[PDB]
């Protein structure tokens, strides 16, 4: 018990007990481990790379091993960050190879977290103790497997590349997957996944191959977490690179503003740089962009030019945030149709600059006529739009329906304009929109049509209420719109006049100023394909009804037409010869084969192309396949893989086509899920030409 | 030059561990990438100990990184020495990791194969000894070629050799072979082309097996119907019971079934239904038949277990004698 | 490794282990509490009704939760005989308010269900651990 301040000549003119009697024993005994600190060494081994393993100390050129008796996540930061491999992510990893054993341990008290090294944690020892009923220390840092995109135009879209060690790889699309990308667009913080694009889509790499596949659940916030399958080498080509496309694809920036935190808001849009307006442009969507800036929250949005107004460009889009939301990506925008606004008129943001406030809800809905987002939230479900569905209220912590019972357009008028939805069209009830689950917060609702909120109308009580279920309300609003293209044959289908749903009535779209990622994006957004073309305008054309809007263009990113920026909305009366005819290409596909009617079953279906396993793959099935690429009867139905390896996902698996089917998409099967097949098994067929 | 000299270390043997060559007085741990096949047969003839069935690439550290005297290496394999190829850099190296390229010589190496999980000695799943450890066999490329150079080493009767484990329900551990590729002479199974060890492409649900048989010990015979010659399929090998999966039941391969019965030929796949069939669990799985085989031994690649057929049913037939 | 019978006059006089430094490695360190019997508290909160809800336990002023580690009907019997709601059906009830969180918990080892009140279980333990990978106790009695 020698109790030395630090500063002592020798050990015995310290505190300690008498001389001679102690009730210590000879295991417990003293030592003690010297210096200069040039000796000190740490490694990970056994774990695929030099961030992950299990930890490694060299002292005075002795092995030895760590304890983890006291290791959590606190204490593996400072050997990663000691050794320069980012923070640390859990505390074990996958083996590669066989660590030597070693009997001298090291023993760590506690860490704050912030130390530079491992030996600047206090009362660390070496040696001189025995642990059994503990294990060695394992890590795996954030830097084992860091992936990026290159090669895209738009912030979130490129090629996959993954770095081991210090060199940059490809990835060969046959083993990148739907789940893999959840997490590499998540790690990157880009957002949900849109598509998957192998084939060199983005140009080819230089290099290497990587030759591993991710056997990700989808709910990993890093590659590094994940587990990898080694596979055979040289089983692909730099033709074969995958890329991906995520959802966060806005560019907003803050211009001519005198600190960095406040300024004037610009939009990058189809390759130039404009202003935004102050229309529609409110504090919940300037709380979105200070959030995403990380200034912080936004003190308020001044009006008119106070920070001027630069370049002739000028953009209106519309965002539509609750103020929750982290990136001004997860805002509802739409672009189309947007109406014109002065020059005057640019939005600008003056946000707090702290970086340290966090804003939440505050107070409550208080019910009844008369930095903090509102109490009471308000959303429509199952309509097919953000401007449709069954309204629902955010209330004690859960969301609720609102009754069928005295619910008419009055009541209707002010659940569209609070949500910047417009006016009323319908006020749907008796479960139009579909039943609903959770309490019934209000009924027998009394409105005027002039309040603002839902909850300053007249009612009888919160949760106050005697209905069921099947009677639940409903509101269809002004600016909702639906997209379809209408043939002879049929109202909807892969090919005919595209029409568009607006203020409820049906138009025509103008012909001018069509590309060929307007298109597509056409094809992509009604289910049809990932690409087509614009036929002339057909034989008949039905009730001739009125142009809507012209002059669309689709940048990069958008797979709905609302968010391409477009001439303002105009109902006109226009020939036949104006109106767009839309025929989109085949959602079926053969591939690698020496005839076009020969080869492997490629389908695309939810923004991907995709194989389909060859368990219960018939010649029957294989005549559904050949007609509907217009090919003749097939001669046999290939198995495992016979013309090459596929890419994308697994779409459908099981596959029992009755002979007589259109469409492989009627036949019954497991469709667009998670099987177990692998891509080793996906099905050909070859047809007669 | 022959001032060079490589030795192995870390391995625990002379012919396997990580590659050493002295150069300037110095060990140097010459890195993995640009390690073809070609330079580990080429380094286990330098040792003389034999031919190389693994080049790994072992710890592949970054610290402590020392120079290479052969790096990226090229060599047709044929040359006797590492310096008798075409080489790249001299005494230095370019490579990212993969330190300490190890190979594993055939002569130090211990490998071995047994029978496991079956009805008889001759019967079950197939395990090899890759440096101590058991591990499986993928089925994906097993046939009856690869079966028959087992049997054979394994020690047993190689008259009629048939694929697929009669009740092994799984195994655990490393797949260390996948696509094993033997044209059925080759007096071991790692002797024949395969891919490299631990790579696989497939679970531990698919492992290998053999039923290595003579004869006698499988029976044919249909029962729950009017008579003998019309009901359920129903397979007897070993004294262990068992149905056919229908997955590719048609009338030429139920024609050489009725035939082997001597009950003429084939008219129908289902029969009318007398009496009930007691279930069992292991299905027979046959490809596809010509309808010119006297039996269904004489298929090719009949499939004894290993699989499920959740989604078809048993195999049934009437022939025309009923 | 204290043994002892109940009737000695001391801890160190029950046959204990040995005096000397112990890791424990895998226990924790021990505690008792002693009580007159009028401390003890049990209700039940959140389900509509007396009968029905989560077992909040109340001992000398202090609230907890009951863990659901060996909890059953029959265990579960004895709090409702004990409150004289009747006899235990479900275990679980419906919604009808929030629960305030509490950090200590009650862990039960096991009742013959004849036991008149949950204070003569046999080895009961009050606080000195914590639930993770399981919930509170929740019951529903007959006379609800
Ligand atoms: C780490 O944090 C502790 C606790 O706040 C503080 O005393 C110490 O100075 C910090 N060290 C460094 C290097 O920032
Ligand atoms: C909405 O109201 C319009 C105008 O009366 C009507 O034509 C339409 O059928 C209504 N739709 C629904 C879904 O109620
Ligand atoms: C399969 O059954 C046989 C007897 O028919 C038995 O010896 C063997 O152990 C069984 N296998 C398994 C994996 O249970
Ligand atoms: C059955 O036909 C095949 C294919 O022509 C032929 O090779 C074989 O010899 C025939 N078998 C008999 C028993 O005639
Ligand atoms: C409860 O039942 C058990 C088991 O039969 C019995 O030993 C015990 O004495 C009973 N308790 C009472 C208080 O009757
Ligand atoms: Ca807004
Ligand atoms: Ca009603
Ligand atoms: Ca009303
Ligand atoms: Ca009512
Ligand atoms: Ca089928
Ligand atoms: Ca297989
Ligand atoms: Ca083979
Ligand atoms: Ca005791």
């Amino acid at each position: 018990s020698v109790s030395c301040q630090g500063h002592e000549p020798a050990i015995w003119q310290c505190k300690h007990h008498e001389w001679g009697k102690h009730y210590c024993n000879h295991n417990e005994d003293a030592g003690v481990t010297c210096s200069d600190g040039s000796d000190l060494e740490l490694r990970l081994r056994g774990g695929g790379s030099r961030c992950a393993g299990t930890v490694e100390v060299e002292i005075q050129r002795l092995l030895g091993k760590v304890c983890d008796r006291g290791w959590g996540l606190k204490e593996a930061d400072v050997v990663c960050r000691q050794l320069g491999c980012g923070s640390a992510l859990k505390t074990s990893y996958q083996v590669y190879s066989k660590i030597q054993a070693t009997n001298t341990w090291l023993f760590l008290s506690s860490c704050n977290g912030n130390e530079t090294s491992l030996w600047d944690c206090k009362n660390w020892q070496w040696g001189g103790l025995t642990c059994d009923h503990y294990e060695e220390a394992k890590i795996t840092c954030s830097a084992h497997r860091e992936p990026r995109l290159v090669g895209g135009d738009i912030p979130c879209s490129g090629r996959v590349e993954v770095k081991h060690g210090d060199t940059w790889g490809s990835i060969c699309d046959s083993d990148f997957s739907l789940e893999a990308a959840s997490v590499l667009c998540r790690e990157l913080q880009c957002g949900t996944v849109v598509s998957i694009l192998g084939g060199a889509h983005f140009g080819e790499g230089n290099g290497q191959i990587w030759a591993e596949e991710f056997q990700c659940e989808g709910h990993e916030s890093h590659l590094s977490l994940c587990p990898v399958a080694p596979r055979p080498e040289g089983t692909c080509s730099h033709s074969r690179d995958v890329g991906v496309v995520c959802s966060r694809y806005t560019e907003i920036r803050l211009v001519n503003g005198k600190t960095p935190c406040e300024g004037r808001v610009e939009l990058k849009t189809l390759g130039a740089w404009g202003s935004l307006c102050n229309s529609h442009w409110d504090i919940e969507d300037a709380h979105v962009l200070c959030q995403q800036l990380k200034c912080g929250v936004a003190l308020s949005t001044p009006g008119g030019a106070r920070f001027g107004k630069g370049n002739g460009q000028i953009w209106r889009h519309m965002f539509h945030c609750t103020g929750t939301e982290q990136h001004m990506g997860d805002c509802p925008v739409t672009a189309l149709g947007a109406s014109l606004c002065p020059s005057e008129q640019v939005a600008s943001v003056i946000c707090s600059g702290n970086q340290s406030q966090t804003l939440s809800s505050c107070n409550s809905s208080s019910l009844g006529p008369t930095a903090c987002i509102e109490s009471g939230q308000l959303r429509l479900v199952n309509g097919g739009g953000r401007c449709a569905g069954r309204v629902e209220i955010y209330h004690e912590g859960s969301w609720g329906t609102i009754c069928d019972d005295s619910w008419d357009l009055s009541d209707a008028h002010v659940v569209c304009r609070q949500l910047g939805c417009g006016e009323a069209i319908n006020a749907t009830g008796s479960a139009h929109f579909g039943e609903g689950t959770g309490p019934i917060w209000l009924d027998e609702m009394k409105c005027n049509g002039k309040e603002s909120r839902i909850w300053q109308c007249h009612s009888h009580g919160w949760g106050q209420q005697n209905c069921r279920h099947k009677e639940d309300a409903g509101v269809i609003c002004s600016e909702f719109m639906s997209l379809r293209l209408t043939s002879e044959a049929s109202r909807e289908a892969c090919a005919g006049r595209l029409e568009v749903f607006y203020n409820g009535a049906w138009g025509t779209v103008g012909k001018s100023s069509m590309s060929e990622t307007t298109v597509g994006v056409v094809c992509r957004q009604l289910g049809c394909a990932d690409k087509g073309k614009i036929n002339p305008a057909s034989l008949d054309k039905a009730m001739s009804i009125p142009m809507w809007v012209d002059n669309v263009q689709c940048p990069k990113g958008p797979d709905t037409l609302w968010q391409c920026p477009s001439s303002p909305w105009e109902k006109r009366l226009a020939s036949p010869s104006e109106e767009t005819w839309i025929t989109c290409d085949n959602k079926i596909r053969l591939q690698e084969g020496p005839t076009s009617c020969s080869g492997r079953v490629e389908i695309w279906h939810g923004g991907s192309w995709g194989t389909v396993c060859d368990d219960s793959w018939d010649l029957d099935d294989a005549q559904v396949v050949c007609q509907q690429l217009g090919c003749g009867p097939a001669l046999k139905a290939f198995k495992e893989a016979e013309f090459g390896q596929g890419t994308g996902p697994i779409w459908l698996n099981e596959v029992k086509c009755k002979g007589n089917e259109s469409s492989l998409w009627d036949c019954p099967a497991r469709r667009w899920g998670h099987s177990e097949c692998g891509h080793k098994e996906d099905a050909a067929v070859n047809c007669t030409d | 030059g022959s001032n060079l000299e490589m030795r192995l270390t870390r391995g625990g043997n002379m012919c396997s561990g990580r590659i050493e060559i002295k150069f300037q007085g110095r060990w140097g741990t010459v890195c993995d990438d640009n390690f073809n096949i070609d330079h580990a047969s080429v380094i286990c003839r330098q040792l003389e100990c034999g031919s190389a069935v693994s080049f790994s690439g072992s710890s592949n550290f970054g610290e402590g990184s020392g120079p290479i005297w052969f790096d990226d290496l090229i060599c047709n394999g044929n040359e006797s020495a590492l310096w008798n190829c075409k080489h790249q850099g001299w005494g230095k190296h370019n490579c990212d990791h993969a330190e300490d390229a190890g190979v594993i010589c055939s002569k130090g190496a211990d490998l071995s194969l047994r029978l496991v999980d079956g009805v008889t000695e001759c019967s079950g799943r197939l395990e090899v000894r890759f440096q101590g450890e058991w591990g499986t066999i993928c089925d994906d490329g097993w046939d009856s070629y690869d079966a028959a150079v087992a049997c054979k080493q394994l020690g047993c009767p190689t008259a009629v050799t048939a694929i697929g484990r009669v009740n092994a329900s799984k195994g655990f551990g490393h797949i260390w072979l996948d696509s094993v590729s033997c044209q059925g002479h080759e007096p071991a199974i790692w002797q024949c082309k395969h891919h490299e060890w631990g790579k696989h492409y497939c679970n531990h649900n698919e492992d290998a097996g053999v039923t290595c048989s003579d004869g006698s010990d499988l029976e044919l015979r249909l029962r729950g119907g009017g008579s003998r010659c019309a009901g359920t399929v129903e397979v007897e090998i070993q004294r262990l019971l068992g149905k056919v999966c229908d997955r590719g039941w048609g009338l030429k391969e139920a024609d050489v079934v009725c035939r082997q019965l001597g009950c003429g030929s084939a008219l129908k796949t289902s029969y009318q239904v007398y009496s009930k069939i007691q279930a069992t669990n292991t299905w027979l799985f046959l490809s596809s038949c010509n309808g010119n085989e006297t039996s269904l031994w004489d298929c090719k690649n009949w499939q004894w277990g290993g699989l499920t057929c959740d989604h078809y049913e048993e195999a049934k037939i009437t022939c025309s004698a009923h």
